């Protein structure tokens, strides 16, 4: 069939020459399709052979007979387009990638289109080139460091190039002038407080195939028992999914408390408030004059602005049974078999843990800071990162006011729409996508009369319903596999992000670990937990150096008698024909002692010869 | 005025009194295709294919 | 009694090319009578479009962080390496580096990673060299421009490769010259004995013998250039990632081919031997079968993408306490004794 020479000479035509270099459809001896052709001289062809054929079926080239020419055939082009579209544009500019804008105006697209142009993807319609503009962030990212802008006024689009990261610039000198070096150190400085997020859980959903692939006929369970055990490993999955989320809950909760020691006499309602800092935004109820919920001000605000919280599945099946408004998208899932079950702690005793492990680093015994004072424990932590101790017990009314500056900041800024509002709406916006998507399954026909269990029912004998309903069964179930897989994979990210967080509460808040660049960026000094919808919230508190000063400093001297002199963490500066050591972060300058370098029996020919500090 | 019809797909929008207000022919230009995939007459910023 | 530096080389995977798949064009066919059909089914494609979208969103996101993690806390100098000595103390860097000048642009990447990138052929500039050539003529026996034509596309990522090396580029010279970032203000010969003294040699002993570090560096630096002339641990994983990609997309290509239960594998002879009253039938054993394959095709790469973020995350955590600093974790960053 399609493949001969005994033609028939019922639709008659005329014979037209091959046209080469087009999309054309064919009718070749027999056989059909579309294709563009290429002549190609071949010395492949025998008496018996005349058409050429792939590795897996595919007429790839043909000789012809009237001609004796040889022939190659390759597909045409079939692709999609990119199309970028802002919120309230009226025209989406366009991209074809891969694709020059000399081949889409003249073999695909056909529309006056006044505005083209070439790209390294390919070409773009509706859009202007501006290469030569950078843009810090976007919303439409295309590839290869290229970004689509909407401007309000020709065209409101603009292609642009994305760069995201730059690098700070100093203008000073490289070379050794002199045998020193010119570098810039820190004069007046501050502290500055930094948020982040760290999704922990994840809502827990449950699922029943005795109310979703069959809501209550018999004749859909007596086929759908004829599968076996295929629904309890759905059942299985989601029950040691639902464990495993208990015991990092289990697990998070104990790393909040884990050796905090408190006093019985602190129960006063008055204890808020030590070396003028203010930390009741921070605090909530600690003793028994208290209720049963208890949160705190910060902890409140950002629940607050988040209705599908713990208590907010709970107030919205509780609203299912009543008949005050019945049409919302919660109780129509439930009335299926998807149900959504609270954890085991509640956001409450968690804000009471977050609560302790904050008491414990601000009063005695000090658990959190390993008896240490909060503002001798923040005095050291600024000093390790190379400051000098007098600026620093000279000046404690400044530390405080700007942590009270910086909470206060941080606490202002919910106000706005910041990136962790922004994941605690996403993942609870993705949660109920994936569940809007579950449940739209049960419309679907699979190939059958209608997506509805009574229509069919009442419409024709067993003998013709029976695979009728088994397509909708198939159905169903692939759906639910579908959505077990996403569950499985989205659980091992949330564990490993749970995984994270314990670890960084275990070496951030409650001890402070020397990892550089672990905690915050370089200058972090110390971190406070708070708890938030699906997760927990990381106040970190920065060293911000504001003013600067450039200074000519030398990497070690050589004293007298073939012995040298290096600095630890610092410089050696040279003020008033005098050598003298400075601070890595601060110009507080300070005679050389025995506790401040370290010595070596040999000195090198780069240091600096001075043999006039006797300091010894 | 005359003009010819066809069997064609449309996305309607009816207001709380069952009035329709809004009409999109999802075959007509890119923007509704958009509309018409996303099922609403105000769409998200984004790179849709 | 004597000592020497020795160097090793190590690869982390962090990112992965974007699969794209069109639904329409692949399932059915591309012809217009499938559809009618294909529509019976509901939104089934929408799952499988938003699978790969979210997995490109991970990727993206990953990426980002990981140019963020090499992009903090760096502070370079105005007149930077505009053909300037690449040399430290007779330590030659010139083999890692490019140029991040007013002038050399459209090209940041190191004579040694050149070596790299000459060795793999589908890098990210190669599906984009390879798929525009499908339009005016590629090789007969292309099968990008198949798997292009059938909706199995490659999308390059947000950032390109010459962005990302001059992102990391920027952080080697940022210890070598004032202020040294990434060394907390400490000299790189003064590091590097701070860094030798805490094993147990004294000083007398490092200050003495400058000009042998400076060697050790030149030789190990020299032999680990030389080494990618053979066939090393760390390019069998470059290559090996990009052999199973292809296999993965040759696999979900070849079951197009497959009869699964019908008269024939192509619509074309279906539609050209029987009526729409007894086709239905054989089309639905097909869109049935490369449903199924599509859905094990997304499985796989939900499956893949949780150990691709992890060992992102991994390279993350190893720039952050490795390079950029000192951290004082034995058997962490490297075999025991750890210089930089
Ligand atoms: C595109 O159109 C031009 C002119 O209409 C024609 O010469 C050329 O062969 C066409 N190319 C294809 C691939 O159809
Ligand atoms: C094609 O080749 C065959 C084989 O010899 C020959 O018989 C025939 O005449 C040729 N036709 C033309 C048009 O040259
Ligand atoms: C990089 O520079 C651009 C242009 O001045 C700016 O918009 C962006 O915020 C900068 N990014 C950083 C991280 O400094
Ligand atoms: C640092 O700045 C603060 C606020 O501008 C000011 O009160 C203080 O006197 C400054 N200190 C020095 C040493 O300049
Ligand atoms: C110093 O002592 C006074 C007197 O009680 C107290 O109010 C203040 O908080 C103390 N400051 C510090 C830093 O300990």
């Amino acid at each position: 069939i399609n493949s001969g020479t005994t033609c028939s000479n019922d639709l008659l035509y005329s014979n037209t020459e091959i046209s080469t270099g087009v999309c054309v459809n064919y009718d070749l001896y027999g056989i059909t399709g579309q294709g563009i052709f290429k002549e190609v001289s071949a010395a492949y062809y025998n008496n018996w052979q005349n058409l050429l054929y792939d590795s897996n079926g595919n007429i790839i080239g043909f000789k012809d007979f009237l001609t004796n020419k040889t022939y190659t055939i390759l597909p045409c082009y079939s692709g999609r387009v990119s199309a970028a579209f802002y919120q309230n544009s009226s025209s989406p500019a366009l991209l074809y990638r891969n694709l020059k804008c000399s081949y889409v105006l003249n073999n695909i697209s056909f529309i006056s289109q006044p505005f083209y142009f070439d790209s390294y993807l390919g070409c773009v319609l509706n859009a202007v080139n501006l290469t030569s503009y950078s843009v810090s962030s976007c919303d439409l990212r295309m590839g290869s460091g290229f970004c689509i802008d909407y401007a309000l006024p020709s065209s409101p689009y603009r292609f642009v190039t994305f760069e995201p990261f730059n690098v700070s610039f100093v203008n000073d000198s490289v070379e050794t002038v002199g045998g020193l070096f010119e570098i810039q150190i820190p004069t007046n400085f501050t502290i500055a407080g930094h948020e982040e997020f760290i999704q922990t859980s994840s809502p827990k959903v449950t699922i029943d195939c005795s109310a979703f692939v069959c809501s209550n006929y018999a004749a859909c369970h007596d086929l759908l028992s004829e599968y076996g055990t295929f629904c309890d490993n759905i059942n299985s999955i989601l029950n040691e999914v639902n464990d495993l989320l208990d015991i990092t809950q289990l697990q998070v909760a104990n790393a909040l408390m884990q050796g905090v020691t408190l006093s019985s006499n602190l129960n006063t309602n008055l204890h808020s408030d030590v070396d003028n800092i203010d930390f009741k935004s921070l605090l909530g109820c600690l003793g028994s004059q208290c209720g049963s919920s208890s949160r705190s001000p910060l902890e409140d605000l950002l629940f607050n602005k988040v209705k599908l919280s713990d208590v907010g599945f709970v107030e919205a099946y509780n609203n299912c049974t009543g008949g005050s408004e019945i049409r919302d998208l919660l109780c129509v899932q439930s009335f299926n078999g998807i149900k959504v079950l609270p954890p085991i702690l509640s956001e409450t005793q968690i804000s009471g843990y977050t609560t302790a492990a904050t008491v414990a680093a601000m009063f005695p015994p000090w658990s959190a800071a390993a008896g240490v004072p909060f503002p001798l424990n923040v005095q050291y932590r600024i000093n390790g990162l190379g400051v000098t101790m007098d600026v620093l017990n000279k000046n404690q009314k400044l530390i405080a006011n700007a942590f009270n500056k910086a909470l206060l900041s941080i606490q202002n800024g919910f106000t706005a729409t910041p990136s962790a509002l922004a994941k605690i709406q996403s993942v609870v916006n993705a949660n109920a996508q994936a569940l809007n998507s579950l449940l739209q399954q049960l419309f679907n026909k699979f190939g059958a009369i209608s997506s509805s269990l009574q229509e069919i029912l009442s419409r024709l004998d067993p003998p013709e319903a029976q695979v009728q309903i088994d397509r909708l069964i198939n159905g169903r179930l692939t759906a639910l596999n579908a959505y077990v897989s996403q569950q499985l994979s989205d659980i091992t990210l949330i564990k490993a992000g749970a995984s994270r967080a314990i670890e960084k509460v275990n070496e951030c808040v409650k001890s402070q670990s020397p990892r550089i660049n672990f905690c915050g960026n370089g200058n972090h000094i110390l971190s406070l937990v708070q708890n938030a919808p699906y997760g927990l919230l990381f106040i970190h508190f920065s060293y911000k150096p504001t003013s600067f000063k450039t200074v000519l400093v030398s990497p070690g001297l050589c004293l007298s008698g073939d012995r040298g002199i290096a600095p630890k963490q610092g410089y050696f500066i040279k003020q008033n024909d005098s050598w003298m050591f400075t601070g890595s972060s601060y110009y507080y300058p300070e005679p050389i002692s025995d506790k401040n370098v370290v010595f070596m029996n040999s000195c090198s020919v780069n240091f600096t010869k001075a043999p006039f500090i006797y300091l010894n | 005025w005359v003009t010819p019809l066809s069997r064609r797909q449309y996305l309607l929008n009816f207001d709380e009194h069952g009035v329709i207000t809004n009409a999109v022919d999802c075959s007509s230009s890119f923007l509704s295709e958009i509309q018409c995939k996303t099922q609403s007459f105000a769409p998200n910023t984004g790179v849709y294919d």
